[PDB]
């Protein structure tokens, strides 16, 4: 099972994941976390972990939520998202944790 | 060879001896004459100029039988003129034709400064040339497998501006949190930021996913309202191809002839028809001039909408409790006695046409649920748009709060509790097992509209 | 992850520093707030609830660009709020969509006890998504081969109750007597006493017979208004098979989606399209609430009607002369500047759309012809229903009286006479050669409104 | 050229015509007179001789108008009509005068 | 045979015709003259007498062309037209001469 | 797996269930019991536990049948139905028993 962006690279370390979150934040985009046990191509709507983090100011806040989602859902794929409300479109999405 | 010249309208069109026939269409008009114009002449002008007459006598009146065809004002009581219209005047099955006579020109005469159509008695002989709703309350509950409670819905917000994909995300969160249905805003049709085909596809993916995850049947009222009838039918077609249970039409902005086209389509394709009354308040808000919504509601049930919005009484849009109870009866019952205390000047027989679901929507939240169950009983939809997505934890939590509120009030009512006197207590009790409900109660506890 | 709760609408939807873009759709709303609600909040409520907003903040607002999409009240003058709507909010070519936003729910809010849409600035970029009239004034005059005077018409009376066969007897007498056109009443559709197929057939016999006998092109506005769009299109189809130059639709009672369907069908089948404004005074009459007729007139010109009734000012139905003069310009001109003295709140460019004939009808007779020519000029229809069939000698004589009156007054105007100061004398002079006109003048000489 | 009701009987005398007018009036129907030089199956609207005689009270008044019409239009077919406004339809129409050429082909 | 505008008034005198020509000119419209022996409703295109008088400055000029048209075409209907190039439409058209057989 | 009316409230006690049965009976409607191991949205016809209780006079009789059904079918969802023959439709249905696995996923 490939998981779209960065799936053809080695699994990301936490440091590598944080840098992508920093990029989302630097560009003014909204970071979010979603998870699922059915990551295949039929599935357009993974489960939200809370809401998109409209209020997040630092990458560290997002990584704490990722770790909390990982601890609650260790059998799920977990993806980081970045949303641009000016284009009404997701601008970055990649899997941060695989079960 | 005939008597040419101008006569007062009352000579031909005011007849207080006239006995209405069971086949006549009857109108109750609240009339404000131009000062100096007698009520009898003002009422006769309305009767004349909505049936056979004009401003001067014409030779060709003698080529027909005005005794058969004229409308006549047969009673004036206070400022209300009662006018009888012979069955023969109307085109079978055509609301458009009713409007073109009853409200065509008579609201704009110099002689009659303000005019309010309060009610109309549709005679059974004319009513049964209309098909009524394609589905009806009981069949809809069977299709949904939902018994014994009001049904939950909600408009997606923001009204406009979401992409199709994120629009359907909101739908998914609402439906999987316990709303039965969601709907397009009345003004969401097809626009640069959200084109209708994209929305219909993504929304039905969300509907199917929520149904599979919750175990409960779901629907979304896909708005087919469009600039031409052909385009509305194309959108209805695609909703049917995707297996939607529902389509939605703004029946007054699209208009009655396109509405009738969609209702015929709905019968041929088996989808249920949600009707939004956008623009109704342009016609029905002021008490001195216009058409009261109860008349539009009769017309709606005749063409055959499966739902129509009726107002909430307690929410953000105007709606008086007595008039709303009358409108609910007109939509749901087989026979409705007159009651001018509710604005029903006539009795209305429905002769077996199916009932329409009332839909209460607009500025309502969990604290309104006891009053809403008291007003409407089980057979209504309660819609929470802002009252769902404006939950502190978002649309899934918001849906759950609204669903639990309705279920708790229904349970309490069935046990014999007084849901008006105990409505707040019942919600407080339910909130002890449902944090989503508690959060909604706390957020909107101070938000009240005048009633 | 967001700030939930109710905020005043004015925090997001009132912006008095906003400068309207030439692509925005602008509305002039006459607002009567519920007592205690400030104008700014009432205006912002209308702007919010007709665009993107609702009664409480929603998390999903942050998934879009409300700065781009929201309507906003940008100026308030007295009880008039000006609200600007971004072009992207509207569905191209759809009056139905315009109404569903601008007039959908905001007339029923508790916070706003009365509301009237007085005017709308339709931006050129949105206008170009509409086709306009299927024929338009210039092409219609070419199709009729009629130039240099108002055109004559008249509703057949009694409104209802004539058989199809006898109905077309009245048409024949009117057209052969000098009316250019006749029309079905707005409420004559297809009924037990007069079904539409029979009426269409007989009327076209009458039209053809009058055209052959007089040598002038004739028409009759066959009403296709019906309960469903499919039925209207079938009636239009039969009118085309019979070679009618015209059909007619009640565009408000049939409604705008069906109207658009009929406009397309009429254009593709070579039919000119008379539009009757039945129902308009339900909501365009009272100054505190509803939609002004000049807005309805703009929407009519956009979908595309070839004529629409504008009122007479002097006849049996209410009309305001200053408002009517502005509406006539909105229907006929390429560009109409704002004019507070006619209630034209905005400049309106018409983006090259074809013009619409004003139609003056209702309670008028020969004595009104000087005033009507003065108000409307040549590019209008004047309709005489009662004023034709109510002639002492019936409809042929009445038609001749009315045609002579119009021509005499046009001739006098063109010669440089003051048709208002000399109106009576012009008519008396023409009646010296036209007994029909003398009899009409005598009958209705005391009838004024 | 047959002209519908009574066209297959001998041309009606004035006394026969008057009896038909009496039948129209006695039943409360409206007598009228129309004329044309093109009486065939494509012509649904002959020319009115005045409007229908809504105020006629006797058959004699109608016969006087028939006489005037046939003196004014000797080259035309002339028919009597009998209209019932209660049903909105003609209840009797027949030709009362045919021009000379009719009987000489 | 009626001939559209002014056809229901008494046939115009030369002085009445000239007043209508003066109205066309006063308004800056282009006078024209057309003629036909087939004036009925099938005919949208009468014969031009010369071109529209783009350069005409006086009504007497047009009246002279009318007389010239009538002398050459006494068996024909002759109409006066006025054209507005800014609306791209005819703004007045009426018959000034009918032949004897009318 | 939500199961429609009352599914969003805490699982009903027997006393809460009995009050709902009392509501059905007091309004003259017919109580019934149905059960299934496939409760989702494709299943319109659960299995009858006996026919609808047309002759039931007390809520207790219905509660005794519920007890028998849940002892016979502990692996099934079990719902109470409330049928109104006057309108030909269910007027209340709700689940009274869910199997053990429901609450342990
Ligand atoms: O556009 C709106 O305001 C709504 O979506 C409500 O949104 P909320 O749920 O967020 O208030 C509904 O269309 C109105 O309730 C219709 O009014 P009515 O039902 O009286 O016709
Ligand atoms: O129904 C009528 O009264 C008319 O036929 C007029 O009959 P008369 O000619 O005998 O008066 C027209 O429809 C009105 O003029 C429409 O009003 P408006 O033009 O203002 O829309
Ligand atoms: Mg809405
Ligand atoms: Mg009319």
């Amino acid at each position: 099972m490939h998981t779209e962006t960065f799936s053809y690279l080695p699994p990301l370390t936490d440091e590598e994941i944080k840098k992508q979150v920093e990029y989302i934040l630097k560009n003014g985009w909204i970071p979010g976390i979603e998870y699922t046990d059915e990551p295949g191509p039929h599935n357009s709507y993974w489960s939200f972990w809370k809401l998109p983090f409209f209020n997040a100011e630092t990458a560290e806040e997002v990584m704490e939520e990722l770790e909390a989602c990982r601890e609650a859902n260790p059998d799920c794929y977990i993806k980081i998202t970045g949303y641009d409300n000016i284009r009404q479109g997701q601008v970055l999405s990649f899997v941060a944790y695989r079960p | 060879q005939y008597e040419a010249g101008v006569r007062p309208y009352r000579e031909t069109y005011y007849d207080p001896d006239y006995e209405p026939k069971d086949t006549d269409l009857l109108c109750a008009f609240r009339i404000t004459p131009k000062p100096g114009v007698p009520m009898e002449e003002a009422a006769a002008a309305v009767a004349a100029e909505s049936s056979t007459g004009t401003w001067t006598e014409v030779w060709s009146n003698l080529l027909t039988d005005l005794e058969r065809y004229k409308a006549r004002c047969y009673r004036i009581e206070g400022d209300v003129a009662y006018i009888a219209y012979p069955l023969d005047l109307f085109e079978e099955g055509s609301i458009v034709n009713i409007m073109s006579s009853i409200v065509g020109n008579v609201f704009g005469f110099k002689a009659v400064q303000a005019l309010r159509l309060e009610d109309m008695r549709i005679p059974v002989a004319y009513l049964k040339t209309f098909p009524g709703p394609p589905t009806g309350i009981q069949v809809e509950r069977d299709r949904l497998n939902k018994y014994g409670r009001p049904l939950l819905g909600g408009t997606i917000k923001p009204k406009l501006g979401l992409s199709a994909k994120e629009y359907a995300r909101v739908v998914y969160e609402c439906l999987r949190g316990g709303l039965d249905t969601t709907k397009d805003d009345e003004n969401l049709n097809s626009q640069p930021f959200n084109r209708w085909r994209d929305r219909f596809l993504y929304v039905m993916e969300a509907v199917r996913k929520a149904e599979a995850e919750t175990g409960e049947r779901k629907g979304h009222w896909l708005n087919v309202t469009a600039g031409s009838t052909e385009e509305m039918l194309k959108r209805a077609e695609f909703a049917a191809e995707l297996g939607s249970r529902y389509i939605m039409v703004d029946f007054l902005t699209a208009g009655f002839a396109a509405f009738a086209s969609v209702r015929r389509w709905a019968r041929e394709n088996g989808l249920m028809l949600h009707c939004h009354r956008a623009m109704h308040a342009v016609f029905d808000r002021q008490p001195n001039h216009g058409i009261h919504f109860r008349v539009l509601a009769k017309w709606l049930r005749m063409v055959g909408g499966d739902h129509v919005h009726t107002g909430t009484v307690v929410g953000k849009l105007e709606g008086d409790r007595a008039e709303t109870l009358g409108i609910a009866d007109l939509l749901r019952e087989d026979y409705v006695p007159a009651d001018p205390g509710r604005g029903l000047f006539f009795d209305q027989d429905w002769a077996g046409l199916k009932p329409v679901f009332p839909v209460a929507s607009g500025g309502i939240h969990v604290w309104h649920v006891p009053d809403l169950v008291s007003i409407f009983g089980d057979d209504a939809f309660f819609l929470f748009g802002g009252g769902t997505h404006g939950h502190p934890r978002g649309s899934r939590a918001g849906a759950t709060a609204n669903r639990v509120a309705v279920e708790a009030v229904v349970q309490a009512r069935n046990e014999g509790r007084d849901i008006l006197a105990e409505g707040r207590e019942i919600l407080e009790e339910a909130a002890r097992s449902c944090p989503e409900l508690r959060e909604a109660m706390e957020l909107w506890g101070d938000v009240k509209f005048e009633v």
